[PDB]
């Protein structure tokens, strides 16, 4: 028999947020 | 024996970075 | 444009770092002899340099290229610098080296940190970063535990309470008793004058060793004699000594760099000289932050982006280093001549023969204090 | 018996990161 591995590594993170909303007038 | 199974899956990734402020306004 | 090879003994990458890392040292000795004119400097800077590198993994590119360029590491190329350096601190801290030193980054209490940054820090530093909790005599008494550990007792315990406002302090301990490599005989050591200028005068026991063997340099420039004494597992002590009996050192201590520092280890000459040195037992416990922050590294002290440590804006707030320093007539055995009397003012340096590093540094103006 | 495994495979990339803020006024 064998035991199972390690959990893998954690995923890459997340994209950025977006640029925000423009200001006011 | 034979080796064992790979492990299970990673946990999900971190969460994004917030995104940049928005340009000047008008 | 075509120039002569470099020094071989430079060209090794351990030997290169050791230089680097030792010209840091030599700097922040120039700062801290500098600020203060009398009084012996007793200092150990490779703690506090290691200390500084390690810090530089958790910095993103701007700051870590500050913490490179006052490290010497802009000069190296390179590409597992870290690794060499895991390399140089297991060489000069092996048990024949009889060299102690350990560096410990301090954290704010309840800081989250990336453990992208704990596990190369932990591979190539050997240490664990330390959260404090927040209560302040439970914090000092983890670290006078950690100090107590590293240095095997023998450093004395902080009374002081680290400050309120912490957000990355940095330590650097280290403790030297070398082995002298031909014995000092203790029958023969005995009270003479140490001439603190020329007219005051303190008593203090000097080893003694009338037909001593030595590798010796008279510097004409520096007006200095310059002497070398071996010591156990392949190190030695060049100290420097003026001609005239003086506490100004400033033109020895302007030109100490590893490359003159070793460019005296290729030119001394084995002789046999009346030599004479005291005894030297001495300890520092001290905050070397602001001779850093005009070592060109103020901007670690005012928003440094430590992004790789963690997202909290974290700040170097503190260094401390304690460092104690002893030698006696111990030694391994019995293995005209000139006068070398070290009872006057003098500097001693005590280097590492395999990699050429920095490990003690000292300004002895008293071995009274 | 035998050996431990593999490594599992590495996990997805996370959330993508919230908006940024309203950027500074203009005259």
């Amino acid at each position: 028999p064998g035991p199972p591995g390690p959990p893998g590594p954690k995923g890459h993170r997340g994209f950025s947020g977006l640029p925000g909303p423009p200001g006011p007038p | 024996g034979p080796p064992g199974p790979p492990g299970p899956p990673g946990l999900k990734g971190h969460n994004g970075l917030p995104g940049p402020p928005g340009p000047p306004g008008p | 444009e075509p120039v002569e090879e470099e020094d071989p003994f430079f060209k090794v990458p351990v030997n290169k770092l050791a230089a680097a890392v030792s010209n840091f040292g030599y700097d922040l000795y120039r700062l801290r002899s500098s600020a203060s004119p009398t009084g012996n400097v007793l200092l150990s800077p490779l703690s506090v340099a290691t200390a500084l590198s390690a810090l530089s993994l958790g910095a993103e590119h701007r700051t870590e290229s500050v913490i490179h360029r006052a490290l010497y590491y802009d000069l190296i190329t390179n590409p597992d610098i870290h690794s060499t350096y895991k390399e140089l601190l297991a060489s000069v801290t092996a048990p024949e080296k009889n060299l102690k030193s350990a560096s410990r980054i301090v954290f704010e209490r309840k800081l989250r940190v990336k453990s992208s940054f704990v596990a190369p820090l932990e591979k190539s530093y050997g240490t664990r970063p330390r959260i404090l909790t927040g209560n302040p005599r439970v914090d000092l008494q983890e670290i006078n535990n950690w100090v107590q550990a590293q240095m095997k007792g023998k450093i004395a315990r902080s009374t002081r309470e680290m400050p309120s406002a912490l957000s990355i302090l940095l330590l650097g301990v280290a403790y030297f008793k070398g082995q002298w490599v031909t014995k000092f005989d203790s029958r023969k050591t005995t009270l003479q004058d140490f001439h603190l200028d020329e007219d005051r005068t303190v008593r203090v026991p000097m080893m003694s060793d009338p037909k001593a063997i030595l590798r010796y340099g008279l510097d004409s420039d520096l007006n200095c004699k310059i002497a070398q004494l071996p010591l156990t597992g392949s190190m030695s002590i060049i100290f420097f000594l003026p001609l005239t009996v003086t506490q100004n050192l400033t033109m020895i201590e302007e030109s100490l760099t590893s490359e003159f520092i070793h460019d005296i280890d290729r030119e001394l000459k084995t002789i046999q000289a009346v030599l004479t040195v005291p005894k030297l037992k001495l300890s520092f416990e001290g905050e070397l932050t602001k001779s850093l922050q005009d070592m060109k590294l103020q901007s670690l002290f005012e928003s440094p982006d430590f992004s790789k440590i963690t997202g909290k804006p974290v700040k170097l707030t503190q260094v401390e280093h304690r460092a104690a320093f002893e030698w006696n007539e111990e030694g391994a055995g019995s293995s005209f001549p000139l006068d070398y009397h070290l009872n006057q003012p003098f500097l001693f340096v005590l280097r590492d023969t395999d990699t050429g590093a920095l490990l003690f540094i000292g300004r002895i103006l008293d071995p009274s204090s």
